[PDB]
DNA sequence: TTTGAAAAGCAAGCATAAAAGATCTAAACATAAAATCTGTA
């Protein structure tokens, strides 16, 4: 005897929730799992099921707000006691403190003491504790869910209050860890693009047709506005479904970012013409647009660090050497071959400080008592220390780092797209050093 | 004031902190402690487990045998008894402090012999030929904390309840400074001595160093499981204080085990009961039924137990299990309930000895589903191929898929392939894992058949057999489909 | 019959009566009348929908939920990982494979 | 202007240094009930 609500593309899931969740504790499982990835309508379907059956007693917990297992136990005790106080206000109760629950055993004792003072009730009832997002706990281990599986066996069997657990999970592999427990599971597969578009239209067209920018636009310049909002949502879906996938939240964010810019380009010619309005605002559908000072010594030290990380030390003398030799001796010959793989795609290498200072002095911009080469003074080492403090460069160790040890090596910690823009700010030709190696 | 965290379940005992050195103002101020009303031993829970008996239970012909063969009810330990008794009697009568080290395997009568020694010593003290002493029993496996022995022994001596540190200086003051004329001899049984071994080894040093004090009048009888414990785990000080003399309790021979079982079966074997044929209740002296347990069965069980362990607990339990098998068959035959010759035969003794030997692992693997057997077959195939003891799970997936797709012409594979990869259903697409793959993986992990490493990539994760390879091979080629291919 | 086929399938894959009960319970509970229950227990058509839902979030169904660009990036990462020795890859090599693949398509 | 030849370069082999992290342990930081002290009434 239960009401099955209408959810647009979750009919099987809603029928399963009608099959498993009822007010009778004999024909209800002790544990029930709803498994699906993010934005698959698990919470939406559970809310529509419990709203259409107001006689079912449900307690809602978000483990993401609790983070650890001990606040989860204390939250269980507190919320069960508050819900049982609200439900039967004419039953006198001792108020057990939630903060005395530090073990699962103490939760069993506290739930025993709470449920033993409601035996004056005439019928057996269910209390549905919903842990919406169990595996979204931040400090999760493999042993925590076993305690919640076996929790119902330590509570009395003839109690008037019989607690029932409903779990929500995201990842398949976490659920697959507990397959031999044979817990009933309802799975929420990801929507396809048609159901995503239908959900987006039926959930956002009402908010779009009454937004203040459109209401100012139609007086500055219901069904037709509904068609305008729906056509915008369909255009957003076909423009950015490959970017977002079947993600309701990302498409919702894109709709929110691009709706007022779309409304601002609506004229009295564009309003009844969809193709003309799309051509007026086509630049909203060509780019996702999901987006939001440093010293000369530190820039050139970053360029030298990038060169030191992504070029071999043996070919240094073939690239930077320029001095006239008083003493006879051949310089480096250079590399014969070109690399098959771009080194910038891989992890950076580790170098010494003296090599970094040598290449920094070789690439820094410029008589008898001048010495135009810049030596490594206080400011170079100070800028290097800021460069490590910002982690634009990094080391092998990060905690209790010995800066002065010779065993400690250094690497660059910026990608190529950052060092390119930094080298554009100083007019250095860094791409010349990688055009002839691969 | 707002707390950063709370401790809401702190349970602290009512233990004082001031030790015995500060009770009296002087050494001469201490009275004779044997006259104090709290010192030297001068239960409320036994009535809690009482109920009203409103039924009449039936005790059958084998009921008295099973009740009598329990461990709750000293033939073969008479040299060890004489050694422990003579050392402890000489230590009591001369007012000395002595360590007696006793070691042995489980169930060879160490605790029984030391308890019989202290009962004869208390009886001898009751006849006023040795001075009176207090007997303290400390079991290291019955303590929550190892320092609680400090809590226990001092509470047995003074009757005070202190924390463990204050109890430790109280015991040190009592054993060193208090004179002999104001004290009473104390005999301490330290049982499960290895359980009282810590990193600091302070409890070991204190308990064996008090036996080196002139005024102590302390006899420590320490029970160990090995004889090389003071050399392996303890330092040279504690090993020197324990001493060179060390009493080893050997495992019982089959003559000794047979003597123990015959001592428990005196008055019942070759005896007659009056047995009711209506209910089954039997009375020791309606039919007159003779009860026997054969000596050949007892000697077989004694020889087996003596070769495996020499354990009196196992010999008594094997005899009791044989009697219970016989009594179960008796109640099945006569239809008796739980309200001319009956014999515990040698076949019941062989069944009791074989029921802990029959290797259910092969039987468990034989009674598994086809997917679990296919997993084990694929893993064994990989161990045969690349010769490694650990195989990646993706390799097992690929070789299961190969085993299905190569021997397709088998009729069982043509029957099972749609079940394995589509669960017998159109509108279910072809699956990368087999049906119930994670189920049989977790099931073999639960049994201890498999070990799986802790990795989050399911393909490069390794799986090892925890059981022997030959029993997995014989379980696999017991299966008619898997041995066919 | 269809029950005997599903019982044989369970016997050869799970060999578990709780696994069978977890599918039989919503077959009984979703019937509105007695004729619907008899039709459900003859056809066992609900058990196939149940088995399809129990496999809807594995690798195959998650692959079928992917977009075309998602599939292209996954394919490029897969072939880079196949060409690698340890199977390791990053975003840069996968994007390089993706752009070579898109240029060779276009 | 050639020459060639010792300096530079490349790759396989393999022992070994080192990065990463799994596991743990001490030390600072923190709370708390019972016992003990202590300064007066
Ligand atoms: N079937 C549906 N019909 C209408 N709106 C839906 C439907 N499914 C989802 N939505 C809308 O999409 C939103 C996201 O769904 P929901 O919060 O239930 O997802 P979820 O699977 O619980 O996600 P998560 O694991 O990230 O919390 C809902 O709040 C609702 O506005
Ligand atoms: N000589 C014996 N005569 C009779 N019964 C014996 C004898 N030795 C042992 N038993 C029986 O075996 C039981 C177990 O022996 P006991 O507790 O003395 O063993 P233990 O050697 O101290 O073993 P553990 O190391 O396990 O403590 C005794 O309670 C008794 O029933
Ligand atoms: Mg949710
Ligand atoms: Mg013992």
């Amino acid at each position: 005897n239960v009401t099955t609500p209408e959810v647009a593309f979750r009919e099987y899931q809603t029928n399963c929730l009608a099959s498993y969740i009822s007010a009778d504790p004999d024909i209800t499982p002790s544990n029930l799992i709803l498994q699906g990835y993010s934005g698959t309508g698990k919470t939406y379907t559970l809310k529509k099921y419990f709203n259409a059956n107001p006689n079912l007693h449900a307690v809602w917990l978000e483990p993401v707000e609790l983070v650890s297992w001990k606040p989860l136990l204390q939250a269980i005790a507190r919320t069960v006691q508050y819900k049982l106080k609200t439900l039967y206000p004419n039953i006198p109760t001792t108020d057990y403190d939630p903060l005395q629950v530090e073990e699962p055993f103490l939760l069993v004792k506290t739930l025993h003491n709470i449920f033993v003072q409601y035996e004056s009730l005439q019928e057996k009832t269910c209390l549905f504790l919903i842990l919406d997002g169990f595996d979204s706990l931040q400090d999760l281990d493999a042993a925590l869910f076993n305690k919640y599986i076996k929790l119902n066996e330590l509570l009395p069997k003839d109690s008037k209050i019989n607690i029932k657990f409903i779990y929500t999970m995201l990842e398949t592999s976490f659920l697959q860890r507990y397959s031999t427990h044979c817990i009933p599971t309802v799975m929420f597969p990801r929507y396809n693009v048609d159901e995503v578009s239908t959900i987006l239209v039926m959930s956002r067209c009402g908010e779009l047709m009454e937004d203040s920018c459109l209401r100012k636009r139609i007086i500055e310049e219901d069904d037709q506005f509904q068609n305008v909002a729906a056509n915008f949502i369909h255009l957003i879906v076909q423009a950015f479904h490959s970017y977002t996938g079947n993600d309701i939240f990302a498409l919702n964010d894109l709709i929110d970012f691009k709706w007022p810019k779309y409304v601002s380009r609506i004229t009295k010619e564009n309003i009844f013409e969809p193709l003309a309005l799309y051509k007026s605002a086509i630049k909203l559908f060509l780019s996702t647009d999901d987006n939001l000072d440093l010293s000369i010594i530190s820039k050139y030290l970053l360029i030298a660090s990038y060169i030191c990380s992504y070029l071999e030390p043996r070919y240094d003398a073939s690239i930077f050497s320029r001095k006239t030799r008083i003493i006879q001796g051949r310089a480096a010959y250079g590399r014969r071959k070109k690399k098959e793989v771009n080194p910038r795609y891989l992890q950076p290498s580790l170098f010494a400080i003296e090599r970094l200072l040598a290449i920094f002095q070789a690439i820094f911009p410029i008589a008898l008592r001048e010495e135009s080469l810049m030596k490594a003074n206080i400011e170079v080492f100070q800028n290097l220390s800021e460069l490590h403090t910002l982690k634009l460069i990094a080391t092998t160790m990060n905690k209790n780092i010995d800066y002065l040890s010779p065993k400690v090596r250094w690497k660059v910690n910026v990608p190529w797209e950052i060092i390119k823009e930094i080298s554009e700010s100083v007019h250095f030709n860094i791409s010349d050093y990688f055009s002839d190696i691969h | 004031v707002i707390r950063k965290f709370t401790k809401k379940n702190v349970a602290r005992a009512k233990k004082k902190y001031t030790p015995f050195s500060k009770r009296f103002k002087s050494i001469a101020a201490i009275p004779d402690l044997t006259s104090l009303p709290e010192f030297y031993g001068n239960s409320r829970f036994e009535n809690k487990l009482k109920t009203t008996q409103k039924h009449q239970i039936v005790e059958t012909i084998f009921s008295k045998v099973k009740k009598q063969l329990n461990s709750s009810y000293l033939p073969a330990r008479e040299n060890e008894f004489a050694s422990i008794y003579l050392s402890a009697y000489s230590a009591i009568e001369s007012d000395s402090a002595t360590t007696i080290y006793v070691a042995g395997t489980p169930g060879v009568g160490k605790t029984l012999t030391v308890r019989e020694v202290v009962k004869e010593l208390l009886s001898s003290s009751a006849q006023r030929e040795i001075p009176d002493f207090l007997y303290v029993e400390i079991n290291g496996l019955k303590m929550v904390k190892p320092t609680d022995c400090y809590e226990t022994l001092w509470n047995k001596v003074s009757g005070e309840r202190l924390t463990w540190a204050a109890s430790m200086e109280s015991l040190e003051f009592y054993f060193k400074r208090v004179p002999k004329n104001k004290k009473k001899t104390i005999v301490v049984l330290l049982d499960e001595l290895d359980a009282m071994v810590t990193k600091s080894q302070d409890i070991m040093y204190n308990f064996f160093n008090w036996t080196t004090y002139e005024n102590a009048k302390l006899i420590v009888i320490a029970v160990a499981n090995t004889m090389d414990l003071p050399e392996r785990q303890l330092g040279n000080k504690i090993t020197s204080r324990i001493g060179f003399t060390r009493i080893m309790f050997t495992g019982y021979t089959h003559e000794e085990l047979k003597n123990i079982i015959d001592l428990r079966l005196k008055g019942l074997n070759d005896s007659f009961f009056y047995v009711d044929t209506k209910t089954g209740n039997a009375i020791l002296i309606v039919r007159k039924v003779r009860l026997r347990m054969s000596a050949d069965a007892i000697e077989i069980a004694s020889r087996k137990v003596a070769s495996v362990s020499g354990d009196a607990r196992r010999a008594l339990k094997v005899c009791k299990r044989a009697a219970e098998i016989a009594e179960k068959h008796y109640m099945a035959k006569h239809g008796y309930g739980y309200d001319g010759v009956q014999t515990v035969h040698i076949t019941h003794v062989m069944k009791a000895l074989n029921e802990t030997l029959n290797s259910h692992v092969i039987t468990f693997m034989t009674r598994l589903s086809f997917t679990a057997k296919l997993f084990i077959y694929a893993l064994l195939n990989l161990m045969k191929k690349n010769g490694s003891q650990e195989q990646e799970l993706g390799d097992i997936v690929d070789e299961i898929k190969l085993l299905i797709e190569v021997n397709g012409s088998n009729k069982f594979v043509m029957e099972i392939a749609k079940t394995l990869f589509q669960q017998g259903s159109d509108n279910i697409s072809e699956q990368l894992r087999i049906i119930s793959w994670d189920f049989v993986l977790n099931q073999l992990l639960d049994a201890g058949i498999l070990f799986k490493q802790t990795m989050k990539n399911d393909r490069i994760c390794c799986v090892k057999l925890n059981i022997s390879v030959e029993e997995a091979k014989r379980a696999m080629n017991e299966d008619e489909t898997l041995r066919n291919l | 019959s269809n029950l005997n086929r599903h019982i044989r399938m369970n016997f050869e894959t799970f060999r578990s009566l709780p696994t069978l009960k977890n599918s039989i319970i919503p077959l009984v509970a979703t019937s509105k009348n007695f004729g619907s229950l008899c039709t459900a227990i003859k056809s066992c058509s609900f058990l196939d929908i149940y088995n399809k839902n129990q496999l809807s979030n594995n690798l195959t169904g998650r692959l079928q939920s992917l977009s075309d660009l998602e599939l292209a990036i996954l394919i490029s990462a897969a072939r880079v990982a196949l060409r690698a020795k340890d199977g390791s890859f990053n975003f840069n090599l996968a994007y390089a494979e993706y752009e070579k693949m898109i240029k060779a398509i276009n």
